[PDB]
């Protein structure tokens, strides 16, 4: 749905971020063309040095079928892992927004 | 290693 894109390579992904519309928080899970079931999450974000900026965070998966970026913790499922983010930072370079 | 942020 809105925050999920299948196929979305990393450039396609930077451009859609960047574009005037989007704000620090604006982000996305897209899905690897190649490798099904490899998710990344794409967000916009503010580098003091740099000026604004798409960081990429790899999302791993467990062998019961769960997700997380970090150890320390994980979820069930994708829309738990947006759940979390989008409420704290935790770790991310900012908290999700949209 | 496509090159992805480092988090703790």
């Amino acid at each position: 749905g809105s925050w999920f894109f299948k196929n979305l390579s990393r450039k396609d992904a930077e451009r859609q971020l960047l574009a005037p519309g989007n704000t620090h928080g604006s982000f996305l899970i897209r899905e690897s063309e190649s490798t099904a079931g490899s998710f990344s999450l794409s967000v916009r974000d503010f580098d003091q040095n740099q000026g604004e900026v798409v960081k990429h965070y790899k999302i791993r998966n467990l062998d019961n079928g769960g997700f997380y970026i970090s150890p320390r913790i994980t979820f069930p499922g994708l829309h738990e892992l947006v759940r979390h983010y989008t409420n704290a930072s935790d770790g991310l370079c900012t908290r999700l927004s949209r | 290693e496509g090159d992805f942020e480092e988090v703790l």
